[PDB]
DNA sequence: ATCAATATCCACGTGCCAGTTATACCAAAAGTGTATTTGGAAACTCCTAACTGAAAAGGCATGTTCACGTGAATTCACGTGAACATGCCTTTTCAGTTAGGAGTTTCCAAATACACTTTTGGTATAACTGGCACGTGGATATTGAT
DNA sequence: ATCAATATCCACGTGCCAGTTATACCAAAAGTGTATTTGGAAACTCCTAACTGAAAAGGCATGTTCACGTGAATTCACGTGAACATGCCTTTTCAGTTAGGAGTTTCCAAATACACTTTTGGTATAACTGGCACGTGGATATTGAT
């Protein structure tokens, strides 16, 4: 009697979803405490102007999508749907990150 | 006076990475993915940071400002539109 | 009677400030004055070609105020400013809707 | 004390938008968009032309200079009507004096 | 009686060889003549410096065989060892040259 | 006998560059697309040092063009001058 | 009536500091002055936006030092500012 | 009467990168500690390059370093081929490397 | 496993060219010494905005259950690159004639450089409103069970 | 095909804040006009090195045989998606405290600017030689068929 949607059929509606919209979609105040600890392990007593955080959180979420396109690139030219942690490594690979 | 910081990398939690791969157009996701996507994001955050400190520290700042940030991510060729120059 | 060189040369931007930025930025240590205009001409064209396909975008969405997101649609759907401004992320862009056409069913 | 005057293309960008939409505003983050945008294609351009210039040995930014770095860093048919917009502007600059 | 070395065995006899060496691979005179046409379709009348064409060859030659280092990877990375043109155009999608 | 002049990058030259970079299997549809790839590659780094030698006033392209252009391609070049 | 400047009189200078008995091949020592120009480059340009960042007039030693850490990965930057500051303090008590 | 280069205990010319930072456009001003600092910098990379590339040449047992030999010197070291990642050397050739994979056996 | 065909180092000797060496000018820098100008380090004070906190609310995160469809494993047939021998034509290696790179020099249109006047752009406060976010119910499209 | 269950598209109605407007202040640029400096276009002439031509060498094209890697097909275990119950941690809005950014002024150590002196780096002709490309025989390693 329960109504449960096929597997894959929500994921395609929140692809579609997300894809629409613009807003963060990573938490504000765990990123910015992530910024500060890496921040502070590097220099202490650093203080920082709000947009300082929301223009790395900016990067950081424009940095990682792009990264899933080309992760999703090779899972789907492994004859695959699923990324895994190989294609991660293939894309920044050949982008030459990794090298 | 403040409290310590540490494993802050894992408040990126499981549905927020999730969310930037569908954005990113990804229909399934293996479970190993997501620490290796914590490991990516934070060095890539290290790379951009401590660009931008250097910055503050030869402007002989204690503030970190958009501009340091800005300039951080052009010189690694991620540059960034909408604040400032 | 005084007329800025900006409407001498039939321009919308400044030009006087384009040469001084020229001057201030240490380019060169000369400047004629057929560069700030040329150059002054340039941004301008610039700015007007993609304040065009940004508004296109912004009426399409029954919106009468152009937002970062139909500045993202503009840049990533024309191929000439794609090409020019790919190393380069929109703050509040967000991405054009692209499935691969493999995940889809049936 | 006053707080300096900080400069951007905001007035620039908003006559532009107004001859080609009459009927469209825009947003400060999307002027903050445009304002980043005149600045990085100015600094593109001005600094491809510096090296232009200090190839040939010549101390001086022209006009010529300034094109010949438009045909170096725009797309076929975008630089085709920069350089026609450019030259035009310059002539006309030159006529009235 | 003629003794036959089984597929595979000199190809990797030449890869030895020639990550070895380091010598153009291309033939000057095709890749010259190759350079004036592409020229010609620019500007007419233009004469090169032995130098010039030279330093083409070296820029190309060392691209196209780290494009096929790229390659090779895609390759891999389908559980394959032959090279295919869905390979390489998925290996110049990611560096961002096309698409 | 008349052919095109990408085609003087023959088959074997090819083959050998795969070689230099560790293929060990190539399949035939790959020579057509490394032509077409090495003729992009070719068409826009000489578009910019031919840009390069009209501003110069010259009729000779040089070493240092082809260099210049590289290095605006993001693929600079040790060893020619400059 | 012509001059071509290079940098082969110091790269063979440094060679000899070096390796005593190992000499260096045209194409080598071309090589070697590519890389001291470019490396000249990164650094003078990127020190350059430095001075300009700040509203400063002047390239000092210290703008050139906060372009080396930019510029050069980890080790190689703690012994280049090194080396740097080494040939300052000497310059200057000298 | 000494050049600064003495002055300073190195063997690249100081005065001239004073003088190509003048006619380089990088700013108005040089301050004298600036050439004094650059060539320091200068002389020690190239000196790094150099050890490792003579190692490499001596390794060939060969006693003058070609290409070649700076080649595999930059590609072997992690922080040289991390600051010439974008680089290509003239006659330099690849490092010899054959996926496991294609192997027999 | 024993072999035979093939490729692959290795030690030695060979001429040859590019590398090393040295010498002589010498203009071009680089250094010196002077007078001159100025950026920016230092005091101080102003004041923006970053940090801190409290407290309430609900938007999401966490973790469990469960089923299904994906990835990995395995088989198998056939067709396409690899290997190899052969036949030969294009590439490679050398000569002597001028296009054009590059130097020198003059001098004019054009640049900087000052002082002075003029007004355009930015900040600000007050003022204003309609564009857009949010909330709602309702009609329609899609999906999955049947 | 029929069906209900679920999400979604879309128009309507709502307050509120961001965006548009208008006023004045005004110092900060920008334009104007004079005298001053100088780069680089233009002649001209010198001279590298790029093109043309003809003749020799080994790499390219073709065709044949077959081994094996590729894609297609089939199975199955389990890991990943979907749903929900649970509740915590982020979001939201306000307030006040002060660190430190940013403005203004003063003033000196350090820069530029000339003329002048000193020598170092580059070029060139002539010279020099030993390091490396290349050839060889002959010993070992590898590879594949039996
Ligand atoms: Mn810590
Ligand atoms: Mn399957
Ligand atoms: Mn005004
Ligand atoms: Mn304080």
């Amino acid at each position: 009697k329960p109504h449960r949607y096929r597997p894959g059929t929500v994921a395609l509606r929140e692809i579609r979803r997300y894809q629409k919209s613009t807003e963060l979609l990573i938490r504000k105040l765990p990123f910015q405490r992530l910024v500060r600890e890496i921040a502070q392990d590097f220099k202490t007593d650093l203080r920082f102007q709000s947009s300082a955080v929301m223009a790395l959180q900016e990067a950081c979420e424009a940095y990682l999508v792009g990264l899933f396109e080309d992760t999703n690139l090779c899972a789907i030219h492994a004859k695959r749907v699923t990324i895994m942690p190989k294609d991660i490594q293939l894309a920044r690979r050949i982008r030459g990150e990794r090298a | 006076h403040r409290k310590v910081l540490r494993d802050n990398i894992q408040g990126i939690t499981k549905p927020a990475i999730r969310r930037l791969a569908r954005r990113g157009g990804v229909k399934r996701i293996s479970g190993l993915i997501y620490e290796e996507t914590r490991g990516v994001l934070k060095v890539f955050l290290e790379n951009v940071i401590r660009d931008a400190v250097t910055y503050t520290e030869h402007a002989k700042r204690k503030t970190v400002t958009a501009m340091d940030v800005v300039y951080a991510l052009k010189r690694q060729g991620r540059t960034l539109y909408g604040f400032g120059g | 009677k005084a007329k800025t060189r900006s409407s001498r040369a039939g321009l919308q931007f400044p030009v006087g400030r384009v040469h001084r930025l020229l001057r201030k930025g240490n380019y060169s240590e000369r400047v004629g004055a057929g560069a700030p205009v040329y150059l002054a001409a340039v941004l301008e064209y610039l700015t007007a070609e993609i304040l065009e396909l940004a508004g296109n975008a912004a009426r399409d969405n029954k919106k009468t105020r152009i937002i970062p997101r139909h500045l993202q649609l503009a840049i990533r759907n024309d191929e000439e400013l794609n090409k020019l401004l790919g190393r380069v992320t929109i703050a509040q862009g967000g991405v054009l809707p692209n499935i691969q056409a493999v995940l889809l069913p049936k | 004390r006053k707080r300096s005057r900080k400069e951007s293309y905001s007035i620039y960008v908003y006559k532009v938008l107004k001859q080609v939409h009459p009927d469209t505003g825009i947003s400060s983050k999307a002027m903050g968009i445009m304002n980043s945008f005149v600045n990085d294609i100015f600094e593109r351009i001005a600094g491809e032309a510096s090296r232009l210039a200090h190839y040939n040995k010549r101390s001086t930014i022209t006009s010529r200079e300034i094109q010949t770095a438009v045909r170096l860093l725009l797309p076929g048919e975008l630089a085709k009507h920069a350089v026609s917009e450019g030259t035009k502007a310059v002539t006309k600059y030159t006529s009235a004096k």
